[PDB]
């Protein structure tokens, strides 16, 4: 059963949480 | 068109058609040649 | 005027997307960034090394967990003759019903991947026989990363910083490294063959908890003090005994039998306790020893090419040395994992040789001084680098007119109805070799088949005791000891010189020329990585010492193609019993082509029919996703910059003139891809589908025949 | 912006001035000899890098480099 | 389109040696070669080989007998004009091969 | 040449519409066969793309000897519609139909 | 029989070869009319075998399992005709090419148009650098004595250090 | 100054020219006399037509302006083109000729900038000048 | 295995989760 939650978390949920941070530490400025 | 036939393209050429039919010539009355007997 | 990167502040106002891609590429470049300072530098490759350490623990865990929680190890220790191993349970919500059906393998209930790296393996002959006894790994290689990343925080503490000179004092480091790491670390393994390993292959438990009770051997230490040594050299495990039960085993401990366990088809876990004893000793007493030496403890990236030179070195030892003297049981049986493990270290072993190569380019360029280092080693290679590359470029156009006319010869002769006729050269230089080794097939009959030699015979000392355990082992065709090689294994092996010659031609190009040459000398003035000197001169395409690295990328891996395309094409007739496939056939470059790529790729490519698919539909699948993505770096390989300069300046304009969408604004102007970015990126699209397609190719024709 | 520096084995051949498509160079006077001219770069920011300067320099080994540093919108030769 | 297509397909133009259609199995090989062969000027640059043969000239200059006609590399223009070449030669007359030993042996 | 940039990249746009929609295509097709999934690819016995407008064009030429060619004995082609002409054992031509991996062929 | 390998008169793989060369031609022939012009062509292919096979049985080859006749590149002088004869053989003719074409540049380098004379080739002067290319192995011997065969150093260009 | 407003040629057209980074920051102008009603070729599609003039014309890139301004002295011989670079939403004024004469022209009171008193050979080597401030090519 | 050994692997692996954010912040001060 905790492969149906893991994998769509960090295949989905995880990496468009990391792409979110990643996006606004590039375009933002001092 | 002796200095013609001195230039690059020609002599490159018509000796390479001479070493080649050196070698055709010499597959044909000596056929399969794999060592020296 | 944004942050990122926080590396190049110069990067920082760039209003492009190449500050977005070259904030990627110039990011663990330490020696680049701005206001750094050689003290707080080599503090960060130090805590990144902890950081990389962590990952290869990290790493490890996930191995041991997921045959622990999702493989089939205690299934697989009752029969490792019929079981295949189970790498990982497979949870993809996009497979069907009559996927599951097919992955659903090994016997299992749930999709599962049949594993390929063997650590089942590794992990069965360094005593593990239970799922409980990996699961307590992969817990005790979590508190090491713990340990490994709480370690190089701790050493970034002002308090806890280390000094300049603790990093450059290689006098001690070499000391500590050969006696603690290398030496101990053998002696520790030796104590971990000899308590555990040897008595969890005679049928006894031996763990952490009852391993201070039970003695590795019955008369346990009483003799290591008197100096009667010889008393672990008893009774070992016989021809009779297999491997993992008390079917007539021994109390040895440490011998030095040679050859090949009877059963299993590796190596006697005696032999390997003896040989980490004496590799211990050997580098604890070379621990107690301590204008070149100023070049080299100076120069960051000249240590760092010579580690890949020594890496890679070592990991074709690995690979060559793995599959002949097996070391592991039933890794000989199991021969997709055999094909796998060869074709793993040597891509690795020529990416680590490249980038040997490639990080001495980069000393030559940043660190090394003419006007220091002169008269000595280094500045006499440089002194006559035109006679090192011209007598380069002689040895790859000697073997490569010759090696490729003696194919050409063959093809030709062979297609004509004339099989008889081809230049078939025996490799009698390495015939003898074996013949030297041991080998009696030939019939050289010299050295070690020399019956009455000095060497078999030893007569100063009574000695030759491992040459019966390796005489039946080189002389029995039953494994791949010494393989008998043929005229088709000679014209291989000067493919595979050609390809060393070559990749080395181009990467000391580009190495001693990493300092100016007629076109451009002041190529140290312009960096390691820089794309042209522009159209003038004649023009300079790919003249920098950057772009020598990535021509030999190409070249590295063709000639681990030659290699592993020879590897395992040899072994697909040994482990089939048909040799004479590759004794024919591989002569001429058809029979390479006719069968080899289109005989064994059948059953990949049948992966999925329009009548139903197979277990090998990921491999099919993977097959033609690996050419896909190699044909893609063709496009920044071929199609260069500029094009594309202009294609972007007309997209920037449908997009400023398309309403409700010239509203939306980015903040990076689009650019095209860089000269020297897209040379990376066209390299790397080529190198991943070189790999892919090989490995999906490599697994699928062998697991479909074994 | 790209780096433009100007060596003294010029000869005073204005042919990396006219060369130039951004306008970066520019002839002056020589002070030691008051009558040779040598190249000058006063307006490095407008380079585009096209290195069109080194293609017209007469000398053996030219006496004007280019070297590619940061990329601005000017030097980058965009139009957006 | 590759397993009952381009393998299935080929499996006139690669049995063809020791019968009449060998030569189209030798220009199927041999078109291989080109065609890869073509790669080499495509993915590579001039530069590099501008100071290559600085290495041959200087091997040649030893011995006293370099050409008065100076060797250069061949131009940015022609090492993309000679790498096309050689792609198109190389993947037509793979075809020429493979179409030809197909329909000679089934139609 | 005063509005190629609109010409350009209309002409940009409509092969990457292109590109997607008709490999693309082929890349559901190999997905779905590859994980079990036959009946949610584009084919015959699946999701269908039947060439209406080729498959149409293929009638009106067909039909056209004797309607609206009113003296041709026979159509323009067998390759529209027609019989079977067969020379010695071998089909010398015969309709040449048009199907789902016809749309897609056609569109790469 | 340095290897394992038999030599190719009593090795029956090699003996087998022709069986199989001569009924893939004959069966070739059976359908042609016996006096057509075809049937004296495979006739004249059926001998030609029959040429290669006699010329490898009598040469003392050595031939595999396969049946096909290996080369043995030790130099020994038993079998010194496989690479050791015509590699002498070679490297003459190999040497005379390339000794002509160094004494034609050294000769054309000297006068007043030397890459005019590269492209249209001075038929006096080529003919002469065969003349000088016969005797190469005599003459690059007192070629490499007299200390002009190589130039110092100080002579050639080269890359900056 | 730039005089505007002064006439654009009779063109009404060009897709390819003066797009959004003209209005937040740095478009150009060339500012020139034509003498003829003459066509010439834009750097954005080909033809305006010159007027008499007091000609101007708003260009994205100073690029643009060079090329522009190597035509009229090329095949009009019409050599007083005068480049500008904008106000508030732009940087810099009079951008050439910049000393009132062309720069292949010599002039008194320019100041050599960018010169290098040395060679390309006398380039120390990078390592001389490691983890410092300084650039192997600046003085 | 046993189930709660998985949850158990699952919180010790929350120490070398919060060491290695706590290392990478600081490298990259
Ligand atoms: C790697 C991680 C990953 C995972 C776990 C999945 C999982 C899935 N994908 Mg896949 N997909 C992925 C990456 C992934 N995708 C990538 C990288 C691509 C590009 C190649 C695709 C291309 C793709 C396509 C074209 C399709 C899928 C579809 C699916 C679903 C098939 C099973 C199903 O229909 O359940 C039945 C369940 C549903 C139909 C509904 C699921 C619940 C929805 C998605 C969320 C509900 C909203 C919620 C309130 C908040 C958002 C949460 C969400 C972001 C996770 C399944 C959810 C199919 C699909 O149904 O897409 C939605 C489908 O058509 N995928
Ligand atoms: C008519 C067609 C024709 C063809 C097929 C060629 C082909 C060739 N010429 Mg060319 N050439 C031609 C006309 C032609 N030429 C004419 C009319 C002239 C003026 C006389 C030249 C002047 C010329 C020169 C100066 C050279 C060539 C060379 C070459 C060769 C290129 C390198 C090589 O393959 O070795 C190639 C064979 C080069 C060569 O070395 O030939 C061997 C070379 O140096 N050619
Ligand atoms: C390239 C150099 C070359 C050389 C050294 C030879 C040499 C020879 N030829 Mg050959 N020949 C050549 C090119 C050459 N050929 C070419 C290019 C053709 C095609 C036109 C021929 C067509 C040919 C025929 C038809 C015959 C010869 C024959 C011969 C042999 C008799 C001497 C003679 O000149 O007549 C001699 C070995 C004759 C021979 O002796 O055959 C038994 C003969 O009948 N040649
Ligand atoms: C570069 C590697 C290479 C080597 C070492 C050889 C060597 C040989 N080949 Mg092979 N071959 C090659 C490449 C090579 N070839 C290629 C690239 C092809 C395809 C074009 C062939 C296709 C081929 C065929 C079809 C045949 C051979 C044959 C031969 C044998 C020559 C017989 C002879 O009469 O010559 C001796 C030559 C002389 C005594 C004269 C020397 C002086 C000449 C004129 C100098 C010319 C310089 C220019 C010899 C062992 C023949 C053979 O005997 O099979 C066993 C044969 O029938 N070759
Ligand atoms: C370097 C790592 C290492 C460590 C930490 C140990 C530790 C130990 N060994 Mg082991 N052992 C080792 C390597 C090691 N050994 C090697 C290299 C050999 C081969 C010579 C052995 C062969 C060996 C025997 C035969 C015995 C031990 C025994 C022991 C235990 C008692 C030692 C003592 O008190 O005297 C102790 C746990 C004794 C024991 O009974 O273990 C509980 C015992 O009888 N060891
Ligand atoms: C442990 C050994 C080691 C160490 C410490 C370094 C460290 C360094 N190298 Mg070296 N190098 C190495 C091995 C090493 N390298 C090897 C093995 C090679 C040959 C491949 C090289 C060849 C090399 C070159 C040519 C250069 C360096 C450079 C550098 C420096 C900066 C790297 C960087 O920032 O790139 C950023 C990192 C990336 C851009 C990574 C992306 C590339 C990977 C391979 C993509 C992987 C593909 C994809 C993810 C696969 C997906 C799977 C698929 C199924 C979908 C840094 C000092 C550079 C330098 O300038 O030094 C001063 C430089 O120019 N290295
Ligand atoms: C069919 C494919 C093919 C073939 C036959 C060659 C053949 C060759 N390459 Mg090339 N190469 C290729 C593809 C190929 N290359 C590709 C795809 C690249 C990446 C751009 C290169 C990059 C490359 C480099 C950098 C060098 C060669 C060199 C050579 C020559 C090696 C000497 C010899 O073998 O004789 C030989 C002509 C070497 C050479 O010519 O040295 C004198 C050399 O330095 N090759
Ligand atoms: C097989 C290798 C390959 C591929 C995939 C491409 C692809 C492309 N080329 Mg390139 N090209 C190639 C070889 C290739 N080329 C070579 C060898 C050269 C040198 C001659 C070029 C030179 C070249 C030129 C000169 C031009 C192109 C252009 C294009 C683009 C056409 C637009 C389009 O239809 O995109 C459609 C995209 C595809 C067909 C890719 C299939 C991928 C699927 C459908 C989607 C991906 C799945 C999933 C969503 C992935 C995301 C998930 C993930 C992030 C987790 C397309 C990106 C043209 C262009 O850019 O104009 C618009 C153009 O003018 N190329
Ligand atoms: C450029 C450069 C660089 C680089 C380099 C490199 C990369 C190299 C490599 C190289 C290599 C990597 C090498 C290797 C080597 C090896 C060897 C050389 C080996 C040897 C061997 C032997 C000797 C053996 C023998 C034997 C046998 C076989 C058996 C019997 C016995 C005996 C043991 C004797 C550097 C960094 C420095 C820097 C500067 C520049
Ligand atoms: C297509 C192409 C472009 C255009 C490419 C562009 C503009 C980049 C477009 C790629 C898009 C953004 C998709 C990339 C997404 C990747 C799958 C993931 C990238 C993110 C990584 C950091 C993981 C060039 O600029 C170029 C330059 C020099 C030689 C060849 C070429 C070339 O072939
Ligand atoms: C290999 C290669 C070269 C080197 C290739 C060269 C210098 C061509 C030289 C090879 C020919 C075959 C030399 C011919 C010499 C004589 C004409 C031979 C005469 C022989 C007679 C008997 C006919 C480049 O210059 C180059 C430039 C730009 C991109 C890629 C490449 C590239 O890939
Ligand atoms: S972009 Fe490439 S081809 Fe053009 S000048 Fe620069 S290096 Fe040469």
């Amino acid at each position: 059963n905790l492969p149906s939650i893991l994998v769509p978390m960090v295949g989905i949920v995880l990496p468009a949480i990391v792409m979110a941070l990643l996006f606004v530490y590039i375009e933002t400025d001092e | 068109f002796s200095k013609y036939l001195s230039t690059a393209p020609v002599i490159g050429t018509l000796t390479a058609f001479f070493l080649a039919g050196l070698l055709i010539e010499i597959n044909r009355f000596n056929p399969d040649l794999l060592v020296y007997p | 005027g944004t942050k990122f990167p926080k590396a190049s502040q110069a990067l920082a106002q760039d209003p492009t997307t190449r500050r977005i891609w070259y904030g990627i590429a110039t990011a663990n470049d330490f020696e680049t960034n701005d206001g750094i300072t050689e003290e707080n530098l080599y503090q960060k490759i130090f805590a990144s090394h902890f950081g990389h350490l962590a990952i290869i623990f990290l790493w490890t865990s996930g191995n041991l967990f997921h045959v622990a929680w999702q493989g089939n190890f205690e299934q697989w220790v009752k029969d490792p003759l019929n079981t295949r191993p189970i790498a990982h349970a497979i949870s993809d919500p996009h497979f069907g019903q009559r996927a599951i059906e097919a992955f659903s393998q090994a016997g299992a209930s749930s999709p599962v991947n049949i594993s390929y790296s063997g650590v089942y393996q590794w992990w069965y002959t360094q005593g593990m026989r239970t799922n409980e006894e990996l699961y307590n790994g992969a817990i005790f290689l979590l508190i090491l990363s713990a340990l490994s990343l709480f370690a190089g925080w701790l050493h970034l503490q002002p308090k806890f910083r280390p000094n300049l000179s603790w990093f450059k004092n290689a006098e001690s480091r070499l000391n500590h490294h050969l006696g603690g790491l290398f030496g101990t670390s053998s002696l520790a393994w030796t104590g971990h063959i000899v308590h555990v390993a040897i008595p969890e292959s005679r049928g006894q438990h031996v763990g952490w908890d009852n391993f201070l009770q039970v003695a590795p051997h019955p008369a346990g230490l009483q003799p290591f003090f008197t100096g009667n040594w010889g008393v672990y050299t008893e009774n070992p495990d016989t021809a009779n005994h297999v491997f993992g039960s008390s079917d007539g085993a021994g109390t040895a401990i440490l011998t030095f039998l040679g050859g090949f366990h009877p059963q299993t088809q590796s190596l006697w876990l005696t032999d390997i306790a003896h040989h980490h004893l004496a590799i211990a000793v050997l580098f604890i007493v070379a621990g107690h020893m301590y204008g070149l030496y100023d070049t080299v403890n100076n120069s960051l990236h000249f240590q760092l090419g010579l580690a890949l030179a020594a890496l890679g070195v070592i990991t074709s030892l690995v690979a060559q040395h793995m599959y002949s003297i097996p070391p592991y049981a039933y890794l000989a049986r199991d021969f997709t994992t055999q094909a796998a493990l060869y074709t793993h270290h040597q891509y690795i072993a020529g990416f680590l040789m490249v980038g040997a190569f490639a990080h001495g380019a980069i000393f030559l360029v940043r660190d090394y001084d003419a006007e220091q280092n002169k008269n000595n080693v280094l500045a006499r290679i440089i002194d006559h680098k035109e006679a090192i590359i011209s007598h380069l470029s002689w040895v790859s156009l000697f073997l490569g007119f010759h090696t490729l006319g003696l194919y050409v010869h063959n093809d030709v002769v062979q297609a004509f109805g004339t099989p008889e006729k081809q230049i078939l050269i025996e490799p009698v230089f390495a015939q003898w070799i074996q013949s030297v080794h041991g080998k009696s097939l030939y019939g050289f009959e010299v050295l070690l088949n020399n019956a009455d030699s000095i060497t078999r015979v030893a007569p100063g000392s009574a000695q030759p005791i491992w040459l019966p355990g390796w005489l039946d082992a080189i002389n029995s065709g039953n494994n791949s000891l010494f393989l008998t090689i043929g005229p088709g294994d000679f014209l291989v092996h000067h493919a595979i010189a050609l390809g060393l010659h070559t990749t080395t031609l181009i990467l000391v190009k580009g190495a001693l020329d990493a300092r100016g040459s007629k076109l451009m000398p002041d190529k140290k003035d312009f960096g390691y990585s820089f794309p042209c000197d522009g159209p003038g001169r004649g023009g300079t395409c790919d003249i920098s010492a950057w772009d020598a690295f990535y021509l030999a990328v190409f070249w590295m891996l063709n000639t681990i193609g030659w290699t592993t395309f020879y590897w395992h094409w040899k072994h697909l007739g040994v482990w089939q019993g048909n040799v004479a496939q590759f004794n024919e056939s591989s002569t001429y470059l058809m029979g390479w082509f006719r069968d080899y790529l289109w005989l064994n790729s059948s059953q990949l490519i049948n992966g999925y029919n329009p009548f139903g698919m197979n277990n090998l539909s990921v491999w099919a699948w993977m097959f033609l996703f690996g050419h896909l993505i190699w044909a893609t770096g063709f496009m920044f390989l071929i199609s260069w910059r500029g094009y594309w300069q202009e294609l972007i300046e007309t997209l920037v304009w449908a997009h400023e003139r398309t309403p409700l969408a010239n509203l939306v604004r980015w903040k990076d102007k689009p650019v095209a891809l860089s000269i020297v970015q897209a040379r990376l990126v066209g390299l790397a699209h080529f190198a991943v589908g070189y790999i892919v397609t090989y490995a999906a190719f490599l697994i699928a024709s062998t697991a479909s025949k074994f | 912006a790209h780096t433009v520096k100007i060596y003294d084995t010029c000869i005073g051949c204005t042919q990396c001035v006219r060369a130039c498509p951004t306008d970066v160079l520019e002839m002056v006077p020589w002070d030691g000899c008051r009558a040779n001219q040598i190249a000058s770069a006063p307006r490095t920011e407008d380079c585009v890098g096209c290195k069109r300067c080194e293609s017209a320099c007469p000398t053996d080994f030219l006496s004007i480099r280019v070297y590619l540093g940061a990329e601005t919108t000017r030097s980058m030769g965009l139009g957006y | 389109w590759l397993r009952d297509f381009l393998w299935a397909q080929a499996s006139q133009v690669i049995q063809s040696y020791g019968s009449a259609l060998s030569a189209y199995g030798l220009m199927f090989l041999g078109a291989h070669f080109i065609w890869a062969f073509s790669l080499m000027f495509l993915f590579s640059g001039r530069g590099y080989w501008q100071e290559l043969i600085e290495s041959i000239v200087w091997a040649h200059n030893k011995l006293k007998f370099a050409p008065s006609i100076q060797p250069r590399a061949l131009s940015i223009t022609q090492g993309r004009a000679v790498g096309v070449a050689h792609y198109l030669l190389g993947g037509i007359a793979t075809t020429w091969s493979f179409f030809h030993a197909r329909i000679i042996s089934v139609g | 040449l005063r509005h190629r940039d609109a010409i350009i990249s209309h002409l940009n746009w409509v092969c990457i519409f292109l590109g997607f929609h008709s490999f693309g295509l082929y890349i559901h097709n190999d997905t779905m066969r590859a994980l079990g999934r036959p009946q949610d690819m584009f084919s015959d016995a699946a999701i269908q793309l039947q060439p209406v407008f080729a498959q149409w064009v293929q009638g009106v030429n067909s039909a056209a000897a004797g309607n609206t060619a009113p003296n041709a004995l026979a159509n323009a082609s067998y390759a529209f519609g027609g019989d079977i002409v067969s020379v010695g054992g071998k089909v010398a031509m015969m309709p040449i139909s048009l199907g789902t991996a016809d749309f897609l062929v056609h569109h790469i | 029989d340095v290897a394992g390998l038999i030599p190719c008169s009593q090795s029956d793989a090699f003996e087998r070869r022709l069986k199989n060369t001569t009924q893939r031609l004959e069966n070739r022939l059976k359908k042609y009319e016996p006096g057509s012009a075809p049937a004296e062509a495979l006739q004249k292919q059926i001998d030609k075998t029959q040429q290669r096979f006699d010329k490898y049985r009598n040469s003392g080859l050595l031939c595999g399992a396969d049946g096909l006749p290996h080369l043995i590149t030790d130099g020994r002088w038993s079998h010194a005709g496989e690479f050791t004869i015509p590699g002498l053989l070679f490297l003459y003719i190999a040497g005379f090419i390339g000794w002509s074409g160094r004494s034609y540049l050294q000769a054309v380098a000297a006068s007043d148009n030397s890459t005019e004379k590269e492209i249209i080739i001075d038929i006096p002067v080529a003919l002469q650098s065969v003349s000088k290319g016969f005797v190469w192995p005599l003459a690059a011997l007192q070629e490499f004595s007299s200390g002009k065969l190589t130039a110092r150093d100080e002579e050639i260009t080269i890359s900056p250090r | 100054t730039l005089n505007l407003n002064a006439p654009t040629p009779i063109f009404g057209g060009s897709t390819g020219g003066l797009l959004r980074k003209a209005e937040v920051e740095e478009f150009y102008s060339i500012t020139w006399t034509g003498k003829s009603e003459t066509v010439f070729e834009l750097p954005t599609g080909g033809a305006a037509i010159m007027r008499a003039g007091e000609n101007l014309l708003r260009l994205a890139r100073k690029e643009q302006c060079i090329a522009l301004g190597a035509q009229l002295k090329d095949k009009f011989k019409i050599t007083d083109y005068k480049i500008y670079r904008v106000y508030p939403s732009g940087e810099v004024q009079f951008l050439h000729p910049k000393d009132g004469v062309f720069p292949e022209k010599v002039n008194p009171g320019r100041v050599a900038v960018g010169s290098n008193k040395r060679r390309i050979g006398q380039n120390p080597d990078p390592a001389k000048l490691k983890f410092k401030g300084q650039e192997t090519f600046d003085s | 295995l046993a189930d709660g050994q998985i949850f158990t692997a699952l919180a010790v692996a929350l120490v070398p989760g919060i060491l290695a954010l706590r290392l990478a912040l600081e490298l990259y001060k």
